[PDB]
């Protein structure tokens, strides 16, 4: 320990954190691999997802090179504040923090050849704008931009260390509502007014599970559209019966549709779920108008009636069945 | 690389970051530039909007002149705290965030002439006073005003780097707007007089326009269908008091529910929005569609229906089958042409 | 003691773990569960408040004196090497700083260090919500060194590893604390092999609350629809209104049940019960529709059979339901 | 009905100073922007000054450093202190109040307009 | 700036911030003026209001007196950590923060005679207990208590700098729901167990705007109450109509209270809006018992009826109109 | 004031704030005084309460003696960090806040004898376990336990400054409770045994009583008026089957809605409250009313009403009009006298 103490003490003496490695020369290549702990919540209302990961950075700093110690020195994480580390930032994050119990979740592992391994445990709320025109049968593509703030491509270079295996742990993620179809890694350059900057992009193609929405939303909407057909087997004289039965279906369809928008942002377009609820409402509304037409013909035009009922008992179950065929094939 | 270390030691030696450049000698001129990475969502309840920007500031500090191999020192954001930087704050900012994940999102570049570029990544929540009188067909000019907190106009003046229309840039991909459309922005400069003196204020007004698609689907259509639904009872025989009673009663109950939940998207303003008038008129139609039946039932001498002497079709019913649909259609043309 | 403290820290390098080039640092851990907070099934989290105690030997902290133990507050904690123990399944964890940092540090003359601190942890406890609300869970709490692998830091329990309190002041409303076990393993990561210590708390849900809110109200709607069977025939506005209003009520009741669960794609036990209850209320309205049409246009005794089968079929389902899930 | 009545002066000797005033009625313009416009004969309306709810004053280039705008929020009025007048300043001065959409310098962004106080400067 | 650099260095050389100005002598007179930026949100649920202001303090420190320079030295806000500042705190404040973007919103402006102008931009959520007995026709009085924590009246004195004109921007405030009737500035001493401390109180008398509540609850309560009278124009033999009409209005009155009780805290007393809803429920309930009385008479007491209907067609509209007149005159 | 600079420089010269006063000589005795500036609201969902106190502590440190012009040094709170202070923490404290606007809300006073007074302004959120069996007619004794974290009773003991009853003072105007009433408090010391040793624990039980006013208006009155509403169907003719069915159906559903909404005000505990039994009984009365009409409709031979052979008023109706109102009144007397 006496010799290891001397080695670490002499490295930090004269070390200049204000200057990146090879300040006047070639860019310092920074390798990044991510181990994803879990994706917590994917909010359509807030248009963001919360992600926990073990963010690790790799770079060689010849100033931090030591010999005579055949070990990889895992220094206490309080030394990270005395060393140059890349100014990596996530462009599309809203709120982020590094966990700090029982200490700050950092690691510094020096290597004899001067390499620095820098692991951070970060919970990130990243912005993910979602196109909800096929909701809930939609596939979402949420990204995570990784960029250098102050260092241009002349100063720093980012690569996914390990290639396509740089990001791990995705296969273990179990979102309650979604399913991670795949992920991919993109390395490119982004140009701003202040120069060109390297960018790493991690993106997941989320696929929404339809199972929950079938029971909660789709199935009750179908049954109510069937109960509205019960009135077609009711005598036309039962005004207080069919109208009471007919109206309640109309009110429920309005209630179901207007109580579903609460859990969603105020997007100014019709989703796939809204198109279906509107489709059922039209059949339900015409079911109530079917009796209003019969009650008008029998009494208002008294001075055929049963034909409309028999005709309704076939076309209404047929058109709605036809409606499901067009709807589901167009969306699945 | 001790050559560049000597330069940084030389610059900060005898450097007092408590004094602005040219203190007591001239006016410190700060040239600013804004790149909107993403124009965040607009909150109607709090009357605030979120913006995510690269706030770039440029000014000349002659104390930071150097001669070296490199003309521009692309230094670390740690160096910023050791150098005088302008104390820019946002006048209408509510609660802003200067991101520092994984490091402080700041850059500091010192060209050899002494010019400093000092850009930061900020998330700003700003107050946007909204006149929700034509809601939901309303547009707002949400401002974004900033200036020196401590230094007066005689000490620090702000200026736009490029032409004012070109010194605020919005990224095409970054637009976190759900129910609004960003028409554009007008860039301006002004003056404020507080109890501590004059202060130059840089302002940017973003011209948002609310998209009406959401409210048509969720509020206007249920109100319109309820009015049509209530008028279905006009085609029912008068001897069906229970049926037409349920028709009128349920629709009035429905309208009351819509009239209450329609305010949940807005702060409790004391005036009436353009949507309130539509609900009020729809309430008037649905309420009157039951008074119309309350009058036909008053003149329904018989109780048995057609299949003796039978009741005649109400003259009120025949007219209500035309006047009520017609007036609502006339009201719709007047209402929509007024606001669109 | 002032002389002793200055002697210890003089020439002390807290960046280096004890026996950095010699042995793995053996760390003995003790946990006292002050309380277990509410179990949030929506976010799959639970909160726990503990007094996390770690013991290890640092030869740099050996002193020869007659006092034999140094008792210190949190001021000394930052001056010496402290294990970087974090919590792997922790979403949000906090120390306590009121009125001062809730930390304790004791140093014996032989170098043994005891470091206790108070923690509030929102550990991530993945829940298989099948059999809900008759489900049971074993919530884990993992911790390990963040940067020191198994060749540098080793964790080991004690004889009194986990100690629990009254278990009555705990905020376990829907669950009851039933069990507790401690494990140890080595998990391979990109940075190396890390010794992981995991505490498992066994929690079984109490079904009483959901019976009040879901099972009882749903059952009474099933009985409510049966009333239309005893209602005399030809009362079309009476039974039809009764039939539809139960289905409308069941739809609202179905939504309320899901409000306590995340939007999972698998049918929970409670959802099956509501789905079955939705069938009976639907069957009653269909039953009257079939009877009304045939009479208006043996089968006519369908009311008599309905008064027998429906009160019995629902009972038959209850026997199967309240056995496959409660037991077996 | 909202009224923007403008008082002040109509004639002034060259080199003098004038203080036009404008009292609002029927609506509180605390959250609006109150501005001053002038329209010389045979010419378009020229923006002069404007003060927002945050007491921020915007001036036109030709009148910067001469004309000072100042609102009284309690009295719901805006006053322009004309100074250093020139014969070229002879015009009809207008009082405007509006939200400021697309504007704060555009005469079309103000919904409520005043009557117009003629000001004449003679040498 | 070389001369100015020397002068500021001399001020902070030997400067002890642990001791107040005139530590052993007369109390330091600290003048306070407030420039209110906005009043964010008044919540009855949390019994608090949020306030953003340009809080400023004034005091003369002879140790910070500089001669030769004829300017008012505005220093960088980081110098406040090296100067003595009053330990001013807000007693009823729950959650306060000084804004820190782009830097911390502070100003230190030394003046040659030794005066110190020290301004902060503070957002304060202060407690304001409310008397909701006359809600929503109520005037609230929300204050802001300003006090020194450690220094008694023997070591510090608080006065409003500028008298009644020490608080500005109140006229520019436009609360959507309330209306600032007036404001008062109070200077007084408060005795605790550790001595008497100076206190400044800034109080606002907010007045609620009834316009929103009329469109939200008052009008639907009236129309539903008017709706229940329609049963007075229906033949008594129409059981399915009058009962359904009467019962529905009874439910809605209870239902309307649901959308109103959740918007307020669980206070134990009766509000002025509850008095109206209880008043409306009595009429709606009686309009239903009027029919049950008629139905029992014609059927359970058969073996005048229309008299009760016609009498109720006038008494109920008249009594309810009288009920409003008594209610509104008392509360307005 | 260079004289008082020398005194402070002398006091902290060689001061070791890692060692409690009288280390190895005696037991550091700390006198605790609490002034509750406001007793904050009580949150049953979190089973905790808020409280805002001037947490005062006094002890004696001989290293802090002086002979100066004045007898008490009212120092800035900066001095606290350089001086040993007790490591007091709240055993049931969930998440407390030490206030910082505009400076750290602390005071430190050193008398020439060596005694220190060190008060802090905190917002303590402490756990208050509750037994909601009698809800809402229930009372609670919310505790406030505190003591040293690191120092056992052989090193740091606590005692109240004045008499225990007169060491916790609640401000007369400082009550932020809405549905509770603070019925005084009891103050007691104690000893806690743990795995590291014995610790002195100061305890304070604030006694709260829930005010029943809110729950009577929102729960008991709607339930009572629902029971009365169902019994109206006992006064209707047996021939109006749809009208009486609507009565029973509506009231049963109304009871169900009131049942669920009532539980939304409480933590989802696994036992029935007192308010639960009242809802259950009110459900039974409403349910039995529709059971009664099911019997009346069963024994209704004819489907036409009196204005031939007409139906007679059911004997079940006559007793229902007397039994049901009387039994419900009996239950109310038994239920209310049971708790009140
Ligand atoms: C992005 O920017 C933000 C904003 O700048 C960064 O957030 C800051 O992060 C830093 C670094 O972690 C923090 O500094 C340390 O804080 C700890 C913890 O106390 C602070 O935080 C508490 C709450 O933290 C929780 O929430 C925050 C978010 O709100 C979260 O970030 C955090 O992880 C956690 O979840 C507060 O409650 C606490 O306030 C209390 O204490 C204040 C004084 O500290 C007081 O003013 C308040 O009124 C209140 O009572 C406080 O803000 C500190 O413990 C730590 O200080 C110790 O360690 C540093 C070295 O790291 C050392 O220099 C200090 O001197 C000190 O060490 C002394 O004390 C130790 C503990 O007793 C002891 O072990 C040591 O031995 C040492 O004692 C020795 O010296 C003293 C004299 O100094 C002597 O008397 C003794 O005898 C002995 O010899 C640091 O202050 C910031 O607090 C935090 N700020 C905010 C607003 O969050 C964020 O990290 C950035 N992110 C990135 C990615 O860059
Ligand atoms: C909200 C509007 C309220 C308007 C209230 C208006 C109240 C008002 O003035 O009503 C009178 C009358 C009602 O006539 P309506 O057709 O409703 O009723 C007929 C009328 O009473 C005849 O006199 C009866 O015949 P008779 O006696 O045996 O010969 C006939 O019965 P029968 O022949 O089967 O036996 C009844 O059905 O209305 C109008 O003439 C048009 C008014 C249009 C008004 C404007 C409508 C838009
Ligand atoms: C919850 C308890 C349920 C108990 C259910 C008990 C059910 C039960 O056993 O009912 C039988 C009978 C029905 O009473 P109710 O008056 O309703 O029925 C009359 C009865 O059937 C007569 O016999 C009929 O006349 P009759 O034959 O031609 O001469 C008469 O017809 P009409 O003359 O109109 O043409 C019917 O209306 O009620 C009792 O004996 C007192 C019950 C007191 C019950 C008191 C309950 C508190
Ligand atoms: C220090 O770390 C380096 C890098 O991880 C280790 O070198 C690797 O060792 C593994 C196992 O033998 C090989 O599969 C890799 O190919 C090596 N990589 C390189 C770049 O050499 C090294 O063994 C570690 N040192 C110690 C003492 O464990
Ligand atoms: C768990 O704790 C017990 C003591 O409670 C101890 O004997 C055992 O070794 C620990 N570890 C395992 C894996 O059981
Ligand atoms: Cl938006
Ligand atoms: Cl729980
Ligand atoms: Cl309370």
């Amino acid at each position: 320990m006496s010799f290891v103490k001397e080695t670490v003490d002499k490295l930090l003496k004269g070390y200049d954190i204000r200057l990146r490695p090879d300040f006047g020369g070639p860019p310092v290549c920074v390798g990044m691999n991510i181990d994803i702990a879990s994706i917590d919540m994917v909010s359509e209302v807030n248009m963001d997802y919360t992600l926990t990961m073990y963010f690790q950075q790799y770079w060689r700093d010849k100033r931090l090179a030591y010999s005579g110690i055949p070990l990889n020195l895992t220094l206490d994480n309080r030394v990270a504040d005395q060393l140059w580390v890349p100014d990596t930032y996530f462009l599309n994050d809203k709120k982020s923090f590094v966990h700090g119990v029982t200490v700050k979740n950092r690691m510094i592992r020096l290597h004899p050849d001067g390499t620095v391994l820098y692991g951070l445990r970060i919970t990130t709320t990243a912005a993910c704008m979602m196109d909800l025109r096929r909701y809930p049968l939609d596939e979402q593509n949420c990204t995570l931009e990784i960029e250098s703030y102050g260092y241009t491509t002349d100063d720093i270079e980012f690569y996914w260390r390990g290639g396509d295996k740089a990001v791990t742990g995705v296969e273990r993620i179990e979102l309650p509502q979604f399913s991670i179809v795949e992920h991919r890694l993109v390395s490119r350059n982004v140009v701003f007014a202040t120069g060109a900057y390297p960018r790493l992009s991690l993106s997941f193609r989320l696929k929404r599970n339809i199972g929950y929405f079938i029971l909660q939303t789709y199935m009750p909407s179908i049954l109510i559209t069937i109960l509205s057909w019960v009135s077609f087997w009711i005598n036309y004289d039962a005004s207080a019966a069919r109208v009471a039965l007919g109206i309640t279906t109309v009110l429920t369809m309005t209630t179901i549709n207007t109580h579903l928008r609460e859990t969603l942002p105020k997007i100014p377009y019709v989703k796939a779920i809204d198109m279906y609820l509107m489709g059922c409402f039209v059949f339900v509304f015409l079911a109530l108008l079917e009796y209003a037409f019969v009650n008008y013909i029998f009494f208002g035009r008294g001075p055929d009636v049963n034909a409309i009922d028999r005709w309704s008992r076939i076309v209404f179950p047929f058109t709605f069945s036809l409606f499901n065929l067009v709807y589901w094939l167009y969306y699945v | 690389t001790t050559v560049f270390t000597r330069i940084l030691d030389r610059l900060l030696d005898g450097y007092d970051n408590r004094l602005r450049p040219g203190l007591g000698e001239r006016v410190t001129e700060v040239k600013t530039d804004i790149f909107v990475t993403s124009f965040g969502p607009v909150s109607d309840h709090d009357m605030e909007y979120t913006i995510d920007v690269f706030f770039r500031q440029s000014w000349k500090d002659e104390r930071l002149k150097f001669k070296g191999p490199m003309t521009v020192l692309r230094l670390n954001n740690l160096m910023a705290s050791k150098i005088w930087t302008p104390d820019t704050f946002f006048h209408n900012g509510k609660k802003s965030v200067a991101h520092n994940m994984t490091m402080p999102n700041k850059l500091l570049r010192i060209t050899e002439d002494g010019t400093l570029l000092y850009t930061m990544r900020l998330t700003v929540r700003a107050e946007c006073p909204m006149h929700l009188e034509d809601f939901p067909m309303d547009a707002h000019a949400c401002p974004l005003k900033f200036g020196s907190y401590a230094y007066t106009r005689a000490e620090v003046v702000y200026e736009w780097t490029r032409e004012p229309a070109r010194s605020v840039v919005v990224a095409e991909d970054g637009s976190r707007l759900n129910q609004y459309d960003l028409l554009g922005q007008t860039v301006d400069s002004g003056i404020v007089q507080s109890s501590t003196g004059e202060y130059v204020v840089m302002t940017t007004h973003f011209h948002l326009k609310r998209k009406i698609g959401y409210f048509v689907i969720q509020t206007y259509l249920p109100c319109i269908m309820t009015v049509i639904l209530s008028q279905v009872s006009f085609w029912l025989n008068r001897e069906s008091v229970p049926a037409r009673t349920v028709f009128g009663v349920t629709t009035v109950l429905t309208m009351t529910t819509l009239s209450i939940s329609a305010r949940n998207s807005l702060p409790k303003v004391a005036y009436a929005t353009a949507m309130d008038w539509f609900i009020a008129v729809c309430y008037a139609f649905v309420f009157s569609a039951l008074i119309e039946f309350a009058t036909v039932n008053y003149f329904t001498k018989r109780g048995y229906a057609w299949d003796k002497t039978f009741n005649s079709v109400s003259k009120i019913d025949r007219l209500s089958r035309i006047a009520f649909p017609l007036l609502f259609g006339i009201f719709n043309l007047v209402y929509w042409a007024t606001y669109l | 003691v002032t002389v002793i403290l200055n002697n210890l820290l003089e020439g002390y390098d807290n960046k280096l773990r004890p026996d950095i080039g010699v042995k793995p640092t053996l760390i003995h851990t003790d946990m006292y569960v002050n309380s277990i907070g509410p179990v949030n099934a929506i976010n799959m989290e639970y909160t726990i408040d503990i007094f996390f105690a770690q013991t290890w030997y640092d030869r740099r902290l050996k002193f020869n004196s007659t006092i034999k133990v140094l008792r210190l507050n949190s001021n000394m904690v930052g001056k010496i090497w402290i294990p970087d123990t974090f919590f792997r399944n922790s979403k949000k964890a906090d120390a306590h700083w009121i009125t001062t940092p809730n930390r304790m540090l004791r140093i014996w003359n032989d170098g043994r260090v005891l470091y206790t601190l108070r923690l509030t942890i929102d550990a991530e406890c993945q829940l298989q919500l099948h059999n809900f609300p008759m489900d049971e869970h074993s919530c884990p709490l993992e911790f390990s060194s963040y940067g020191y692998p198994r060749e540098e830091i080793v964790y080991q329990w004690k004889r009194s590893s986990v100690e629990v309190g009254d278990t009555r002041s705990w905020r376990l409303y829907q669950f009851s604390f039933v069990g507790l076990r401690n494990t140890t393993e080595v998990v391979k990561t990109t940075s190396g092999d890390y010794v992981v210590m995991s505490v498992y708390f066994d929690l079984s849900r109490r079904m009483g609350y959901f019976t009040i809110q879901t099972y009882i109200p749903c059952t009474l709607i099933v009985v409510l629809s049966w009333v239309s069977f005893w209602i005399n025939k030809d009362a079309v506005p009476a039974r039809t209104s009764l039939g539809i209003t139960t289905v409308l009520t069941m739809t609202t009741l179905s939504t309320i049940a899901r409000k306590s669960l995340p939007k999972v794609s698998y049918v929970t036990a409670m959802d099956l019960f509501v789905s079955v209850c939705f069938i009976f209320v639907f069957s009653a309205l269909v039953e009257y529709g079939t009877l009304h049409y045939f009479v208006s246009n043996r089968i006519a005794k369908m009311d008599s059979y309905a008064r027998i089968f429906f009160p019995t079929a629902f009972c038959l389902f209850n026997l199967v339901y309240w056995v496959s899930y409660l037991y077996l | 009905q909202v009224q923007l009545q403008e008082s002040g002066g109509g004639l002034v000797q060259k080199y003098g100073s004038l203080r036009v005033s404008c009292a609002a009625s029927g609506r509180t313009f605390t959250t609006y922007i109150m501005a001053w416009f002038r329209q010389a004969p045979g010419k378009e309306r020229e923006f002069l000054a404007a003060m927002d709810q945050g007491r921020i004053q915007y001036y036109g280039d030709s009148v910067r450093g001469r004309f000072t705008i100042s609102r009284d929020y309690a009295k719901n009025s805006v006053d322009l202190q004309l100074d250093g007048l020139r014969p070229e300043d002879t015009a009809v001065y207008y009082c405007a109040a509006g939200a400021g959409f697309w504007g704060l310098r555009t005469a079309s962004s103000y919904h409520y307009w005043g009557q117009g106080t003629q000001v004449t400067v003679s040498s």
